[PDB]
């Protein structure tokens, strides 16, 4: 067949086809987006006191806010 | 009399035709001069909806907390 004619080209098409297809089916792409989003470059600014939100915690030790944990939890 | 009866038109018919036709084209001439005066003042001052060349659309101007405090 084609494996004996030009083998390195067929190997390149195969690894290229898995490079196209394979990033869809993966258990790690949503993890990639979370890791990439949750790194703060600029300053997380404070904001005005109350619209009586059950969010936006007043202390950086208070666990009432959205934090990351899956860095340490593999 | 037969020639005037079977072929021609009354002076009433033609006379009222002339009068109606002058009414029509007097409206046309007055609208045309008013058009060019509106156009010249609207180009001069710019208050009207015709000559408005598109400036910046401000919807893309998105104020937000930046990196540097003094913007």
């Amino acid at each position: 067949n084609v494996w004996a004619k030009e083998p390195v080209l067929v190997a390149s098409f195969a690894i290229a086809g898995l490079a196209v297809i394979l990033p869809t089916l993966s258990p790690y792409t949503k993890y990639s987006l979370m890791i990439n989003r949750a790194t703060p470059y600029n300053y997380p600014v404070p904001l005005r006191d109350d619209g009586n939100m059950p969010d936006v915690p007043s202390h950086p030790q208070d666990p009432q806010g959205p934090s990351l944990e899956w860095l340490k939890r593999l | 009399r037969w020639i005037a009866r079977t072929f021609f038109d009354a002076p009433e018919k033609n006379y009222e035709r002339t009068m109606a036709i002058l009414q029509i084209e007097s409206e046309k001439a007055e609208l045309r001069l008013k058009e060019l005066e509106v156009r010249r003042l609207m180009r001069a001052k710019g208050d009207g909806p015709w000559f408005q060349y598109p400036t910046i659309d401000k919807a893309l101007i998105d104020h937000s907390p930046k990196a540097t405090p003094d913007n």
